[PDB]
């Protein structure tokens, strides 16, 4: 989608706010939001691409100034409601309850061994998105290609600042889950993946740095041949 | 930035806290989240996985040209040699700083970062200020925000992680460090030198 | 600039909030913000293009959800500080004072006849931006042209959704003040002005309506010839 | 839309009010703003200039084909025939709805609107929801937000006012109105029919 989350090349957003140091987690609530990512993925709330798409559908004023891990909460709520795993009205009543009783206990529950096995397996082993496909790669290192001008209304990895631009394939990485389908509930449909190089003057015009290039990863349907 | 519409930070923190505890109590009741799951996940990335892992790969590449060639051929397989890998680093591609080229990394779409070598990213990396401006004005950004002046004759290469390929910078070995141990070299490899916003430490 | 204010084609911003009726001014403060536009233009705070540029430099979360006439206040403050016509610290002290004494009087002052003559002359006579130039028009009705891909960091009228796109000149209107110079303190430097037509499929790809076109006004330097 | 960061409307109104009165007191003291200037400007656009002016041009064009040709040749000069013109309507271009074409108007960059024929615009026209979506999904927007179903065979032409040329829609004359007076016809011309979000009123 053409969401404001896609901020590459956006002007006017301000200076960087960077403390000299910071903890991994700035408040207990961030640990909770972070651990919910594997909990919610295993329960079938959504996929990695759907995860991104729910952050992208946020209120953009909210997206632009909220603490980062609040984006994760939003996408949890979004997919819980859509799959009916989360009753929004019960969520509201609970929020009020904990506004007024912030130290109130959590509900009682069994600890689950398998949720720890899953955490340890994902973290150390990985959740790879590489896939085998039957078709061979359309493109190869050194081919000159042009990024699509398409503007899908659903989830896609098509930063507005690379659409219509011309680059050189630099590396073929194999095939991977295609976000244009996976993030819209349409399955993995894996596609061959490429790193394409763009000069800054191709991207920004004469306002681009004369000695700078940007490498952006494109799935095969994102690009078509200009020159071998 | 000033926003006359925005509540105070304290008001915002109180509201998120109550909303997060509400969601937490619902997932817990539904069997899918537990308190041990939260502590296990937090304890990995507070204590186990961090930039010191990536430092280990950098100094082996500095002191072993065969590993360096393998690290640049396939960063995932090479890091596995040191037992380093896993979630959000399934596909790593390392890029070498030279006298001619400087590399810097970003996720303009969200916050992609090679967790297994760097840990979780700092907040400025995930926030719109750095993300928006790095692909468009890398040189001025490295100067103004990081005090790192990259000569205009030197190419700045910016790597946007639009896919699951994670990009990590191999910084240049500082001068004045001939024969240093891997442990002594490891003190010059910062998180920032592996994003490309800073070089490795001098001296 | 690539500001989020340039919202043509942005997805995810939500349903329209439209009451069945509303007054011209929803609160006295909006009348004040509105009347400040001629007061501030006559005093030399800024020009019409500079006016727009100061709204465009707003905090975008603030821009996206504030009452409209607050954008005008922001651009007044921006140009007052830049020209030193407004002491920001005195503005802050006054704001606190009126937070606590909202009915406190305004400062005493002469009424000015000439400020009423100016209001009446601008409103009924106009403040036209048409200009004569010595050069003839490069383009003409029916010429096929391509919008620039340039991305100036300063004020310009180059909506991100038309950059790089191909259209047909439909009308030449004459020459007018050029915003790329006027809005950046570089003078009127007027340029010939054209309405160019773009198909929705040229603009959005296959997601565009098959029976829709968009007409966007381009100053001469914005477009170069493809076909007569 | 929900924004957990945003103060209440009442809190926002109180803060803007104090900020506007602060700025007002400074301009007043500096000689450049007065209270009579505020009332004069407000009274023009609350009482004098409004959509009824544009209605007058529409019904003359409906009932006089020579004026209509001149209105489409040069909207500014034609409106001057009825003494209608001035600020933010120095350059008007009127566009005719037909059985084949529907026109709708927007300023995607801010809030440009032909003030002398329409008055000041309503807030939804100036706000990001309409501005963002009209150029991209005009047909679905006219249906969902205005209950106006434009057949897919009918071309929708959207006019973005990136320059000072102001665009005004001339809506189609409703059937069932042969011989009506200019005053009777004038009751069917809405503000919305001159933006293109609605047709003229039926019956
Ligand atoms: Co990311
Ligand atoms: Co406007």
């Amino acid at each position: 989608m053409n969401g404001v989350y896609d901020v590459g090349g956006t002007d006017g957003l301000g200076p960087i706010n960077r403390p000299a140091d910071e903890p991994v987690f700035r408040a207990e609530w961030e640990k909770v939001a972070f651990a919910m990512f594997p909990a919610t993925f295993r329960a079938g709330f959504m996929g990695l691409d759907e995860f991104r798409f729910g952050i992208e559908q946020m209120n953009p004023a909210e997206y632009l100034e909220s603490p980062y891990y609040w984006h994760w909460i939003r996408t949890y709520i979004h997919h819980g409601v859509r799959t009916g795993k989360i009753d929004l009205e019960e969520l509201e009543r609970r929020t009020q309850y904990y506004r007024e009783n912030p130290d109130a206990p959590l509900p009682e529950h069994e600890q689950k061994p398998e949720l720890i096995e899953f955490v340890n397996q994902a973290v150390y082993g990985g959740l790879p998105r590489s896939r085998e496909v039957d078709r061979p790669p359309k493109f190869k290192e050194g081919d000159v290609v042009r990024f699509s001008t398409a503007s899908p209304k659903g989830h896609a990895r098509r930063a507005r600042y690379v659409r219509g631009k011309t680059g050189t394939v630099v590396k073929h990485h194999g095939a991977y889950i295609y976000p244009d389908t996976a993030g819209n509930g349409l399955g993995e449909c894996p596609e061959h993946l490429y790193t394409v190089r763009f000069t800054a003057q191709e991207l920004w015009g004469p306002e681009g740095d004369p000695n700078s290039s940007v490498y952006y990863d494109c799935w095969e349907p994102y690009i078509e041949l200009v020159d071998t | 930035t000033e926003n006359i519409l925005r509540k105070s930070d304290e008001e915002i923190q109180k509201e998120i806290t109550a909303r997060v505890k509400a969601l937490e109590s619902m997932l817990i009741e539904q069997g899918i989240l537990t308190t041990s799951m939260i502590d296990r996940m937090a304890e990995i990335y507070e204590n186990e996985v961090g930039p010191h892992l990536g430092a280990k790969v950098v100094v082996k590449a500095w002191t072993d040209p065969e590993f360096k060639k393998r690290l640049l051929a396939d960063g995932t397989e090479a890091c596995k040699e040191l037992g380093i890998g896993g979630l959000q680093g399934e596909d790593m591609m390392w890029v070498e700083n030279t006298d001619e080229v400087h590399h810097v990394v970003v996720c303009t779409l969200c916050s992609c970062y090679p967790w297994p070598v760097l840990g979780l990213p700092p907040n400025w990396f995930k926030e719109p200020q750095y993300r928006s401006r790095v692909v468009r004005e890398p040189r001025q950004l490295l100067k103004e925000e990081f005090g790192f002046e990259v000569p205009p004759s030197k190419e700045i290469k910016v790597w946007d992680s639009s896919s699951e390929m994670r990009f990590v910078v191999l910084p240049q070995r500082p001068a004045g460090t001939d024969g240093w141990s891997e442990e002594e070299l490891a003190t010059l490899v910062t998180r920032e030198s592996m994003i490309g916003v800073e070089p490795a430490k001098a001296v």
